[PDB]
C-alpha cells in the first residue's frame, strides 16, 4: 500500500543532464530526501527501456537517429530537423541514454502498478508528453507517458491520462487520438503563439477515438480556486462517463507562480487539491512530473505533492540540505501567487465546461 | 511548428 | 558613410556557443550574407576586450570568478550563486572568452563611431543588457552595452541608450542611474512575475541622475502600430530634452510574434519604424541585438533591420543558404502577428506617456 | 528574485 | 520582563571613537546612568561579531578590505573608494573592530530576545542602516540592523523593521528588498539632493518582496503631532496586513530640533508616542539608535525614550554628571521645536498614506 | 596685474589634515593645477602667523589653550568646552600649527596686496569666519579672515568684507561690530535651528559701528539668478555708500548644489557673477575659501572661480589628475541645480533689500 | 550653543 | 551619488 518512488543515484544524475532543466532532478530528490519522505516510500531502481519497448510507440527510423546523434552529440546532422531536434530539443551527447532511462523509469513504475506492488508509483523525472512517434518536441525526446500507458494496458482496460502541465499534452493525445481505451484529459494554456498551438476545446479525438480526448483551454493568470473548480468539474464528468481502471497523472510545475514562463498563477496547494481528487478514486495511479522552469519552485511543488500522496503535512521551513541556498531569501516551502490579473472570463469557462460535458455524453 |  | 558590420568567423563561432541561443549568431550572419547585405557594409573584425576594459565596469572579483569557472566549466562552484551564475547563466566552459569577445565587439563598434569611420556600427551578437558590475543575469555575463557606452563617452557628451528588448534593460539603467551624461530609455513588458521585475514608469534614476532614466511598462499583446506610437512619442520628448550626441540601440527580437516567450506581438516592420525614427537623427549610432528565442525569426528580424539601415528593401523569398532548412516550411521573410489580445488599455498608455513627459521637463 |  | 541594556565600558569606549560622532556613546550612557535608569534594566555585555556572523550579509571582499585598512588607518588605499570608504566613511584605524563590536552588540540583543530573556533589548550605539553588503555608506561600515534581523529570523517568522531616522534606511531595505519575511518601514526626509536620494513612496521592494518595503517621504519642518499621525496611520495598516512576530526599531535622533542637519522639527516626545504604539504590540523588540548630530540632544532623546520603555517619567532637570555643562542654556531634558515652517502640505501626506494603504492590500 | 596664489606643498598638506574636510585642500589645488591655472598666477609660499600676529585678535588665554591641547591632541581637557573645542572643533593634534599656518597664509595674502604685488591674492584654504577672539566655532579655530582684514588696515582706510558662505560670517562681523572702518556684508541661510543662528537683517552692528554690518537672511533652495540679483542689489548700494578701498571676499562653496548640507541650490556660475561684479571695482581683493562639504564640488567651484579671476574659460571635461576618479560618473566641471523648491518668497526678498537700502543711507 |  |  506504500507508494513506490522511482529513484537511482545514476538515474537522477542522468536527468540532471537534460539541456533545459540542469540539476533539477537532484534538487527535487534532494528536497524530498531532506524532508525524509523517501523513508516513507518503497524505493525502486528504474530499468532502462529496451529498443523494443521504446519501439512500441517510436519508429525505428527516429530511434536510430536519436541513438546516432547521441553518440557524440552531433547537433549538425542534416536529418535532425526532420526528427524535431534543434533549439527546443538539442542533440546533446548521451541524450538517447537519458531518454531511454526516463522511458524505462516510467515503464518500471507502470509495471509496479501492474504487479500490485502499490497503488501509486512516482517518477518525477518523467512526463515528457510532447514527443511524437517519429519526432522530438518541446524538450521531449521520448514519450515516457505513452510508454507507461501502453504498459498499463497489459492489465487495465481503460486508462485515464490527466495532464496538468502548462502546455497541451499533444504527444500523448496524439498517440491515442484513435483509441477509446485510453482517454486523455489536458488543462493547459491555449493562446495563439503559445506552444504547441493545439488543444482547443473542440479537439476531441478522431475516428473510433472521437470524444475520448478532452481539452480545456485556459488563459493567463488563473489561480488555485478557479483552477480546481474547472479540474474537478471536468474530472467528475470524465470519471462518471469513462470509469477508468488506472490513471496516469502528469504534473508539470510550469503552472506555478514564479515560473519564468509567467503564464498561470498557481501554487502547489491548488494542484494538490486536484491530486487529492484523483487519489480518492483509489485506482492504480502513475505520477509523472514534466515542465517546471523555476527549479527551486518545481522541487517545492513536487515535494509538497509527494507529501500529499503520503498524507503528511510538511514543515514550512525548508530543511538544510545540499541546495538550501536555492530557497532564499525566505527559505520556506509555500509559494505565493503573483499580483497579476486572471484573464479568464467566467462565461467562457462556463461555455467550455458545457461543451465538454456535452462531448462526454457520447462516451459509453 | 512552434518553439517551446 | 557606409555602415560598419562587426563580424569574424571566429567571433560568430564563439557566439554560437552561448547556452540559451545555440547557433543563433550563425543563422543571423548567414541570412544577412544570403541577402548579400554584407557586401554593402564595411566588415570589421572585433577585438577581444582586455581585462582592463571589462574592469571599467565589472569588478575584479566577478571577472576573476568568471574566468576561473570558465576554465573547464565548473558549474558547481560555491561562490557562483553570489555572482549570478546558475540556471539562467550557467558556467559553460569558455564563457569568459565569449563574454570578452562580445564585450570587445561592442567596444570595437563604438571605437569605429568615434574614429568617424561610420555613422552606424552593428553588433547583432551584443546587447546583453542585464549584467551587473559584479553579477551575471538574464543570460548576460558581461554588459557589452555599458562597455560600449563608456567607450563612446570618450568623444560624446551625451549618450542616449534605447532598449527595445522585451525585457527591462536593468543592467544598463543601473550602471548609469546616477549619471546625467547617459540617458537610458527602455520599453519592455512589466508585469509581476516577469523578469527582471524592475522598470516601472516611476523608476527615473537616482541622485544627480534623477530623471535621466526612462521606463515604459507595457502589457502583453502589443502590436506594431500602438508600439510605434508609444516609442515615437517618448523618443520625440527625450530627443528634445536630452539632445543626445550619440545613440546605442538595443533591438532584442524577443518582442516579435512567434517568440516562445509569447508576450508582445510585434513584427520586424514595427521595430523598423522605430529604427528609422532614430536613424533620421543623423547621430553616431551603435546597433546591438539581444534577446530572441525563435532563432529563425530573430535572424529574419535583424536581417530585415539591417536592410532598413542600408535603405534597401529585401526580397520576400528567403534565399537558399546554409541554414535554409531552418526557415521551413514557408520560407518567407515577413512575420505575421499572432491572433491574440492587446492587453494594453489606451488610458493607461496615455497616463504613462504623460508621467514621462512630466519627468522629462526636468531635464535641462 | 525572478528567473528569466 | 525587564529590558535588556547592551552595555560595556569597553564597548562605549569603542563607539566614542567613531569619526562623525565623537564621545556620543559616553554622553548617552552617562545621562542614562545619571538618571539611574540602568538600575532598572538588565545589563548585558555585548559579544564581538565573528567574521562568520558579519559574513552572513557582508561579502568577504569588503570585510577583508575593512579589516586591512583598519590596521593602521590607511585612508589612501586605491580600492577604498569602491568599498564606500572616504569622506562620509573614513578609514580610521580600528574601525573594523568598532564595526564588529557594534554588529556584535545588535546580534547579542537579538539573541537575548530569542532566548526569551526579555521583550525589549536596547543597543543605542547601533542603527547603522546605510551599509550595503559590499560597501560602507552614510557613516555606516557594517549594517548591524541587518545582522540583528537575520539573527531574529532564527526564531521569528516575520520581522518588522521600522526606521525613524531622518535618513532613508536604504541599507536595510536593500538587504531585504526581495524578501517577504522581513518588512521594512521607513519615515525619512525625501528631497532631491538629500542623502541617500532613495526611499520614494513608489519604492516597494522587488520580485517576491514586492510590497514588503514601505517608504514615507517627508518634507522639512514636520513636528510631533503630524509626524505621529503619519506614523500611526502607516503602522496600523502594516501591523494588520503583515502581522509581525518581532520588531527591530531604529530611532536616529537626527530628526530632533536642534540637530545641525536642521530638517525635521521633532521632539523626543513625538518619537516617544511612536515608540509607545509599537511597544503596545507586546512583541519582541530590538531598539537601535542611529543618527543624531547634536550630541547632547541625542542623549536627551534616547534617555527620555529609555524612560518611556521603562514606563517612568524623568525629572525635567538634568542631573549633574560628567557632561552637565553640555546641556546649556536651560539644563533641562525637554527640547523645544524651532520656529520654522512645516513644508508638508496635507493633501500630499494624504496622497502618500493612501498609496501605501493601497500597496499593503497586496500583503497576505 | 597677475594674481597671487598662496600655495605650498607643506601648507596644502597641513590643510588636508582638518577634521571636517580631509584632503579637500589637495583636491582643490590638484584640480587647479590640472587645469594649468597655477602657471598663470604668481605662486607665493605662505608664512606661518606669529603668536603676536594671532594675538592681534585672539586672546592669549585661548591661544595658549589651543597650543596646549594641540600638542598631542588632548580632546578631554576640562577647559576646552569653554574655548569652543568639541564636536564641531575637535582638538586634533597639531591643530594649532594648522590654524597658525592658515592665519599666516591669509596674512601673507594681505601683505602682498599691500605691497602692490598684485590686485588679487588667493587663499582657498582660508575663510574660517566663525572663530571668536577667545573661542573656536563652526570648524574654525582661528579667524584668518579677521587677521587678513587687520593686516590690510595698515594701508587701506575702508575694508569691505563680503561673506558668501552658506553660514553667517558671525566671527568676522563680531570682530568689527563696533568699527566703521570695516564693513561686513553677509548672505547666508537664516532659519531657526540653523548654525550659527545669528545674522538677521536687523543685525547692523553696535555703537560707532551701527549700520556698518549688513546681513541678508535667505531661505533654502535659492538658485543662481535670484541670488545674483540680491547680491548685486546689495553690493551696488554698499559700494556707493561705503566706497571701500580694499575687499576681502569669502566664497564658501557649501551653497553649491550637491553639498551634503543641502540648503542653497547654487552653481559655481552664479557665485562667479558675484565675483565678477566685485572684481570690476578694480580694488585690492583678498579671495578666501571656507565651507564646502562635497569635496569634488568645492574643488570644481573654486577652480572655476580661479578661472573667472584669470578671465579664462575652462574646458568642460575634467582633466585626468590625482583625484580624477572623484569626479565620476560625469567627470565634468559644471554642476547642475537639484530639483527642489526655492523657498524664498519675492515680497520677503524685496522687504529685506529695502530695509538694507534704508540702513545704508546712514553710512556717510 | 548651536552645532554646525 | 549624494554625500551624507
Ligand atoms: N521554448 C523555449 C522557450 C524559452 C527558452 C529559453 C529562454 C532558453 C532555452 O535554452 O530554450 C528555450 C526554449
Ligand atoms: N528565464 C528562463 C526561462 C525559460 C527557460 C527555458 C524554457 C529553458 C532554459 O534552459 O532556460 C530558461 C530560462
Ligand atoms: N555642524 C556639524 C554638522 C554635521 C556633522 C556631521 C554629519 C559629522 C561631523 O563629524 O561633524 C558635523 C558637524
Ligand atoms: N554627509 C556629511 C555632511 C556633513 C559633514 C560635516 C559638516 C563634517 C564631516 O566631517 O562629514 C560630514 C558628512
Ligand atoms: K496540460
Ligand atoms: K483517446
Ligand atoms: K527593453
Ligand atoms: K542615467
Ligand atoms: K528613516
Ligand atoms: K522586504
Ligand atoms: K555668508
Ligand atoms: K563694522
Ligand atoms: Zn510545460
Ligand atoms: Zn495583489
Ligand atoms: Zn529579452
Ligand atoms: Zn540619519
Ligand atoms: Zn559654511
Ligand atoms: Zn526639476
Amino acid at each position: 500500500l506504500v507508494p513506490v518512488y522511482i529513484y537511482s543515484p545514476e538515474y537522477v544524475s542522468m536527468c540532471d543532464s537534460l539541456a533545459k532543466i540542469p540539476k533539477r532532478a537532484s534538487m527535487v530528490h534532494s528536497l524530498i530526501e531532506a524532508y525524509a519522505l523517501h523513508k516513507q516510500m518503497r524505493i525502486v531502481k528504474p530499468k532502462v527501456a529496451s529498443m523494443e519497448e521504446m519501439a512500441t510507440f517510436h519508429t525505428d527510423a527516429y530511434l536510430q537517429h536519436l541513438q546516432k546523434v547521441s553518440q557524440e552529440g552531433d547537433d549538425d546532422h542534416p536529418d535532425s530537423i526532420e526528427y524535431g531536434l534543434g533549439y527546443d530539443c538539442p542533440a546533446t551527447e548521451g541524450i538517447f541514454d537519458y531518454a531511454a532511462a526516463i522511458g524505462g523509469a516510467t515503464i518500471t513504475a507502470a509495471q509496479c502498478l501492474i504487479d500490485g506492488m502499490c497503488k501509486v508509483a512516482i517518477n518525477w523525472s518523467g512526463g515528457w508528453h510532447a514527443a511524437k512517434k517519429d519526432e522530438a518536441s518541446g524538450f521531449c525526446y521520448l514519450n515516457d507517458a505513452v510508454l507507461g500507458i501502453l504498459r498499463l494496458r497489459r492489465k487495465f482496460e481503460r486508462i485515464l491520462y490527466v495532464d496538468l502541465d502548462l502546455h497541451h499534452g499533444d504527444g500523448v493525445e496524439d498517440a491515442f487520438s484513435f483509441t477509446s481505451k485510453v482517454m486523455t484529459v489536458s488543462l493547459h494554456k491555449f493562446s495563439p503563439g503559445f506552444f504547441p498551438g493545439t488543444g482547443d476545446v473542440s479537439d476531441v479525438g478522431l475516428g473510433k477515438g472521437r470524444y475520448y480526448s478532452v481539452n480545456v483551454p485556459i488563459q493567463d493568470g488563473i489561480q488555485d480556486e478557479k483552477y480546481y473548480q474547472i479540474c474537478e468539474s471536468v474530472l467528475k464528468e470524465v470519471y462518471q462517463a469513462f470509469n477508468p481502471k488506472a490513471v496516469v497523472l502528469q504534473l508539470g510545475a510550469d503552472t506555478i507562480a514564479g515560473d519564468p514562463m509567467c503564464s498561470f498563477n498557481m501554487t502547489p496547494v491548488g494542484i494538490g487539491k486536484c491530486l487529492k481528487y484523483i487519489l480518492q478514486w483509489q485506482l492504480a495511479t502513475l505520477i509523472l512530473g514534466g515542465g517546471g522552469y523555476n527549479l527551486a519552485n518545481t522541487a517545492r511543488c513536487w515535494t509538497y505533492l509527494t507529501g500529499v500522496i503520503l498524507g503528511k503535512t510538511l514543515s514550512s521551513e525548508i530543511p538544510d540540505h545540499e541546495f538550501f541556498t536555492a530557497y532564499g531569501p525566505d527559505y520556506v516551502l509555500e509559494i505565493t501567487p503573483s499580483c497579476r490579473p486572471d484573464r479568464n472570463e467566467p462565461h467562457r469557462i462556463q461555455q467550455i465546461l458545457n461543451y465538454i460535458k456535452g462531448n462526454l455524453k457520447h462516451v459509453v | 511548428r512552434h518553439k517551446k
